[PDB]
């Protein structure tokens, strides 16, 4: 997921699962191969220390600027119509420039985003419909126009793009503790023996 | 739900489509005067076209969302930008003719020439001869040709295109709700729906009228020291009292006191300040003074430039097989794309148009995160009037010796400090009245005051009264003198210079009052100052989202133009210009001419 070939879309974010193994998650920290990384409510070092129910990894790529709606309690465009977080959401993100690899001339039009929608998304809610957001009592019929748009749009992942408008593959890590027992505890130290 | 959100996501939608076809357009440009190609040239035109294209199908959902009942001022100047129908109003036989019309004026005007009477088969084109021969060339009989024939030769002809330019202009900008086309140029600076911070039209005609008198005081005392200094080396030709003759001003179109600095030297014997030699010896070259001029923008406290702002800008020709344009011009590529466009070359009039060009991104660079339709300047002022701020503050001697360029020795006084200041003047102090004079006059012909056949008459008669300028040889009806300008000819609107040029002044005095600069502005130096660039990143960063008079009074005091800052500038130059006028007479005489017997 941190290196994946292909990122699914932000409206359309896909979801790995993560259980039944031995999860090291200081090598991502000390990798050095991210442009920012933030965990909430518990250090990247520690995780290690800590096993959960359940954990998962939604993978998609977003621009610069739209990297700081991605937080508990953020709003916006890709936080309310395309992927939200809750309040107490105490996960983890990473971001990566892959503006060397998902960057092409005229834009990279696979990577689309939502603009506008009728609600707001809960946490963790994914939304692939391709309705006209109505806002006027007039119907659309199948067409944008007065008060009708068409809410899904593609992204200018160019080559030229700057810092805030470069593409960047991001990862949100998130944890579950729930009543069910662990399924992935992190790598314990082993020494010699005497 | 309610109307609102329709112009809310229709602004989304233009705001999002608009910003990619319009970069594919500035990414064009930037190829081909990167690499001057048949091929470039091409896809350039057919960007534009498309782009274009763009702008005339949204326009129709623009106009169904009126205006009246909504407060939001964001609503309001998006839309009112595509509702416009401009060119659109009138048919395809007079929207094509216009363009047929102005397209033979500049060829008229690029191709004009002149032949030497004693030498038919030795001629000079536009540039860079006949603009040698008003700059460089002191010799009366030259300047004469120069400038006669080419009233002849391509005033003439002009005269009859700009009848039809007028004519079909003022049909487009009354369809659009004007008065006429001069009105359609004031409108850049209309506000409405704004409480304290409205300004009409008209205001602009009495703006430009109330600071050319404040300017009179300051202008007369400079046309008599610059007569009676041009009456030594032309005694036969200018009385001590009368006006100047018209072909001996510095240009081909009277607008420029800046090359007759050579004549109207203060004090030849002193020395002025000039890095050029200085940067030659510390092995300088065109990224260094770059590199160097970015640490001036980084101290006085405005934001840095990117890693690919210096890897991708040019710095010099890349040969002749991809030979590039060195003319010096600010590019907004997108997408946090800047760039600049420069053949730099080791020399202190380089050293100061790089920052006049830095200072254009820094203003485009702020309102970067407005919305693409207001990621725009306030208006044609505010765009050009702060890169030259910040090419005036590095200009000043304090900066240079900071930097290390003049040395610590040089000694400065008073008497020098005239010698760069009274050269600014004949740039700004001769060429303020004179914008107002033309623009006035276009403004009446737009309008229809002054009739197409006393167009000549009227100009003439306008050179005498504000300007004080006269003909060499009389011209008749069949003439029409400020046809020949770029400007005129290329539709363009010359009175941003005027308001540009004020509005420098304004600016300035404002971060010097940052910067806790005392005296006279010439002396100011801003370098170091981290208020100075604090204080303008403020005002960069509005773009065209709130009026351009709140701007002003926030920074420098004021909501119109004003002279107050231009005499602060010119302070001493004012008593210099006192004693200088004791052997002549200030102001100007309408009844002398140099044909007059």
């Amino acid at each position: 997921v941190f290196n994946a070939t292909r990122f699914a879309s932000v409206y359309a974010w896909n979801r790995k699962r993560i259980s039944n193994c031995v999860a090291d998650y200081s090598v991502l920290y000390n990798s050095a191969s991210f442009s920012t990384f933030k965990c909430y409510g518990v250090s990247p070092t520690k995780l290690n220390d800590l096993c959960f129910t359940n954990v998962y990894a939604d993978s998609f790529v977003i621009r610069g600027d739209e990297v700081r709606q991605i937080a508990p309690g953020q709003t916006g465009k890709i936080a309310d119509y395309n992927y939200k977080l809750p309040d107490d959401f105490t996960g983890c993100v990473i971001a990566w420039n892959s503006n060397n690899l998902d960057s092409k001339v005229g834009g990279n039009y696979n990577y689309r985003y939502r603009l506008f929608r009728k609600s707001n998304l809960k946490p963790f809610e994914r939304d692939i419909s391709t309705e006209i957001y109505q806002a006027g009592s007039k119907p659309c019929n199948g067409v944008e126009g007065f008060n009708c748009y068409f809410p899904l749009q593609s992204y200018g992942f160019q080559p030229t793009n700057g810092v805030g408008y470069q593409p960047y593959r991001v990862v949100v890590l998130s944890f579950e503790l729930l009543h069910a027992p662990a399924t992935v505890c992190g790598p314990k130290k082993s020494t010699n023996l005497v | 739900s309610t109307i609102e959100e329709q112009a809310k996501t229709f602004l989304d939608k233009f705001n999002h489509e608009a910003e990619d076809l319009f970069y594919q357009s500035s990414l064009a440009s930037w190829n081909y005067n990167t690499n001057i190609t048949e091929e470039n040239v091409q896809n350039m035109n057919n960007a534009g076209d498309k782009w274009s294209a763009f702008l005339k199908e949204q326009s129709t959902l623009a106009q169904m969302y009126p205006l009246q009942e909504i407060q939001n001022l964001t609503v309001k100047l998006q839309l009112q930008a595509l509702q416009q129908n401009g060119s659109s109003v009138l048919s395809e036989d007079k929207s094509k003719r216009l363009n047929t019309i102005l397209n033979t004026m500049s060829t008229i005007y690029s191709t004009g020439k002149v032949c030497n009477p004693d030498n038919p088969q030795e001629c000079l084109l536009l540039e860079p001869g006949l603009n040698e021969i008003m700059a460089n060339s002191l010799d009366y009989n030259e300047r004469l040709w120069a400038w006669e024939s080419w009233r002849s030769e391509v005033g003439k002809q002009l005269r009859p295109l700009y009848e039809e330019y007028v004519v079909l202009k003022n049909e487009m900008a009354r369809a659009n709700h004007y008065e006429d086309y001069g009105d359609y140029w004031r409108g850049d600076y209309e506000v409405n729906g704004v409480d304290g911070y409205d300004y009409s039209r008209g205001q602009l005609i009495e703006d430009v009228e109330h600071t050319f008198e404040e300017i009179k005081p300051l202008y007369e005392h400079l046309h008599a020291y610059v007569r009676a200094k041009l009456m030594n080396a032309y005694p036969s030709y200018i009385s001590p009292i009368g006006c100047l003759p018209a072909h001996l001003l510095g240009d081909m179109w009277g607008r420029f006191w800046t090359n007759l600095y050579s004549l109207t030297v203060p004090f030849g014997q002193k020395p002025n300040i000039d890095v050029t030699d200085a940067m030659v010896d510390q092995a300088w070259d065109a990224q260094r003074i770059f590199k160097e001029a970015e640490k001036f923008f980084v101290s006085v406290g405005l934001p840095n430039m990117t890693q690919g702002f210096w890897e991708n800008s040019m710095l010099t020709d890349p040969g002749n097989v991809q030979k590039a344009v060195c003319h010096p011009t600010a590019w907004d590529l997108g997408k946090g794309d800047f760039r600049i466009l420069m053949c730099t070359k080791v020399t202190m009039d380089d050293f100061l148009t790089a920052h006049h060009e830095m200072g254009h991104i820094q203003y485009d660079m702020a309102y970067a995160a407005q919305p693409f339709l207001l990621r725009n300047g306030a208006n044609e002022g505010f765009h050009e009037a702060v890169g030259e701020i910040m090419s005036l503050s590095a200009a000043t001697p304090k900066h240079l010796k900071s930097i290390g360029l003049l040395s610590p020795d040089f000694q400065e006084d008073n008497e020098t400090e005239i010698n760069f200041l009274l050269k600014q003047a004949l740039t700004i102090v001769g060429t303020l009245p004179f914008t107002y004079m033309l623009e006035k006059w276009r403004w009446m012909v737009f309008k229809g005051e002054i009739p197409k056949d006393q167009w000549m008459k009227k100009w003439w008669e306008m050179k005498r009264e504000i300007v004080g300028v006269v003909e060499p040889v009389p011209h008749d009806e069949t003439y029409c003198d400020p046809a020949s300008l770029f400007h005129v000819s290329n539709d363009y609107s010359f009175i941003r210079y005027y308001t540009r040029t004020l509005y420098q002044f304004q600016f300035q005095e404002a971060l010097c009052q940052a910067a806790k600069h005392e005296g006279p502005l010439h002396k100011c130096d801003i370098s170091n100052s981290t208020e100075a660039g604090q204080k303008l990143f403020n005002m960069l960063r509005l773009g065209k989202s709130e009026p351009w008079t709140l701007a002003l009074e926030n920074v420098v005091g004021a909501k119109n133009m004003n002279v107050r800052p231009l005499l602060n500038y010119f302070e001493p130059l004012f008593t210099w210009l006192k004693d200088q006028n004791k052997n002549s007479f200030v102001g100007w005489s309408t009844d002398w001419s140099p044909y007059a017997d």
